């Protein structure tokens, strides 16, 4: 039984759905004096938890009805407003830098996982981690040169979250056997439900609307960056279920170098070639740890 | 299912020794790096007593003298400095499939020969074939609305266990499979109780019920036990006892 449809399904969904988040953010709003860039990061994050809450919803229903979910409530919101700060700090981060450097500080995933494993928690780790370390490192101060921005400790802000947020979804893994539909379905519910609090709570709800009204053409373009947000999770999960993990491995593994490759060349920066150096080094340094699992 | 198979039936030991028994699964009950294993102690006529979940994560209050080992499909539980106390029947139990397995059981012996919750299961002794059947376990100094489960588990004669169901504080209960269309367990938090009933019961449930309150972690453990209530399935009458 041939298996590209589910490679396929990942590789168009998730690339679509970087290109409509880089139309969001980055899109050029208006002209002279209406330059009104999109400041909301906290509505269309919050219509992308709500979607993938629905869409996770319906895989619960349609598939493994009969699994019983024994994670406690409370350690889905432990995860889930890491979860969220997470995505706010990622988000926001569109607003000072271009989308190469957010991509890249999401593929920089390693760093807090295994900062906090080897000098926090003094846990020795083998060679190949301690050098894909060093290799992405080099790649992004190549990249990143030609009190600091706020992009950078956005950046930054976001990869500590990720790094709590992979630790204790790991943890609650491990000591609860938590699965994917559920884990994605809850943690999507508490972060929908903290957004919620806060947009309404903030206000920019309303001025989010006012927007919205300046500017109708971005409705369709949330919803179906949402939408496409949301299908990403339910082929990446479908792959388990046609086969075993060993393909969700490869798919993620060569999934964190086409997006990333796509999302710099093929996005038509107007990057100088001293740059794309950095790029290509950070890619020497990238797919390297997955070299040795 | 899962089929948990002890090696050593018997084990016969003197004080002082070091003894290791033996429990390989069917299947890898490995899940994302962690062992879904619990091992319970068993003296005679009474309740399994929780030891170990996992690998080697003693239960508070158990002695240091017992140690689990072991991971993939093949486990191992180890008493170094074995003494009278632990002259017992062990079990090995697998939480890693909705049917929950527990091993044969082995037996050791010796040569030379308010803080808690109160189950209380009750329902006749003796019955029929073929009539349906319902067992009342009640709770005490605890309410089944807060955060446990509770589960109605039968050992038959030869001290083989076998899990038929549970129900969770929140109301979702999950059956075994092999009995789904045989038995169902409902609850009552008014009184505090929660009741198994039994559909044409045959001559083999002929079996001790024991209700039992457990927690999620690391798989499912069976901390507290009732002191259970013998059932008997015959087609004749029995007095004195
Ligand atoms: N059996 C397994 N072995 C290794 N990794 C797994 C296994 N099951 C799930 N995962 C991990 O769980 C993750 C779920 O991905 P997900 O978070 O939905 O993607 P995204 O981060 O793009 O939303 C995958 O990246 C995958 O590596």
């Amino acid at each position: 039984l041939r298996l590209p449809l589910c490679f396929l399904g990942v590789f168009v969904c998730y690339f679509y759905y970087g290109i409509l988040q880089a139309k969001i953010t980055r899109g050029k709003y208006g002209e002279g004096a209406k330059q009104e860039t999109f400041t909301f990061a906290l509505t269309l994050v919050f219509i992308q938890c709500v979607i993938n809450a629905v869409f996770a919803k319906i895989l619960i229903q349609f598939f493994d009805t009969a699994r019983v979910d024994h994670t406690r409530s409370w350690l889905y919101a432990a995860c889930s407003i890491s979860y969220l700060g997470a995505m706010v700090s990622s988000n926001s981060a569109l607003q000072f830098v271009n989308y190469p450097t957010q991509v890249l500080g999401k593929s920089c995933k390693p760093i807090p996982v295994m900062l906090l494993g080897v000098t926090l928690l003094k846990k020795k780790y083998p060679l190949a981690k301690y050098l894909c370390v060093l290799l992405i490192v080099a790649g992004v101060a190549l990249f990143m040169y030609k009190t600091v921005g706020y992009g950078e400790l956005l950046l930054l802000l976001s990869l500590t979250l990720d790094g709590l947020t992979g630790v204790s979804q790991d943890h609650m893994r491990a000591h609860y056997q938590t699965g994917s539909n559920h884990m994605m379905l809850n943690i999507n519910l508490w972060s929908t439900l903290l957004l919620g609090m806060g947009i309404l709570f903030t206000g920019e709800l309303w001025e989010f609307l006012s927007f919205a009204e300046r500017y109708p053409a971005i409705i369709y373009n949330i919803l179906l960056f949402g939408l496409t947000s949301a299908l990403g999770q339910s082929f990446i999960f479908m792959t388990v279920v046609y086969f075993g993990p060993l393909t969700c491995s490869i798919i993620t593994t060569t999934r964190k170098f086409f997006t990333i490759l796509a999302s710099v060349i093929l996005f038509a920066n107007p990057i100088s070639p001293m740059q794309w150096v950095g790029t290509v080094l950070v890619f020497l340094g990238l797919g390297l740890d997955a070299k040795f699992g | 299912d899962i089929v948990m198979t002890q090696s050593p039936a018997s084990l016969t030991v003197s004080l002082g020794q070091s003894v290791t028994i033996s429990c390989r699964a069917s299947e890898n009950v490995e899940y994302y790096g962690t062992s879904l294993m619990q091992w319970y102690q068993q003296k005679p006529g009474q309740p399994p007593k929780f030891l170990i979940y996992g690998a080697s994560n003693i239960e508070s209050g158990v002695p240091a003298r017992f140690s689990g080992s072991g991971s993939g499909t093949d486990f191992s539980l180890n008493i170094h400095p074995v003494e009278e106390d632990d002259i017992a029947m062990y079990f090995c139990q697998q939480s890693r499939k909705v049917p929950y397995t527990f091993g044969s059981g082995t037996k050791l012996e010796i040569k030379g020969s308010s803080g808690e919750v109160q189950l209380q299961e009750s329902g006749p002794g003796l019955v029929k074939p073929s009539q349906s059947l319902s067992l009342t376990c009640s709770v005490t100094g605890y309410s089944i609305t807060s955060d446990y489960y509770w589960n109605w588990i039968r050992q038959f004669p030869g001290n083989k266990l076998e899990w038929m169901a549970y129900i969770r504080y929140d109301g979702t209960s999950d059956y075994n499979p092999s009995l789904k269309n045989r038995i169902s367990i409902t609850r009552d938090t008014s009184k505090n109780q929660f009741f198994l009933k039994l559909n044409s019961v045959a001559t083999e449930d002929t079996a001790t019920y024991y209700c039992a309150r457990a927690y999620y972690y690391d798989g499912i453990n069976f901390d507290y036990w009732g002191q259970g209530t013998t059932l008997t399935v015959s087609s004749e009458n029995l007095y004195f006892q």
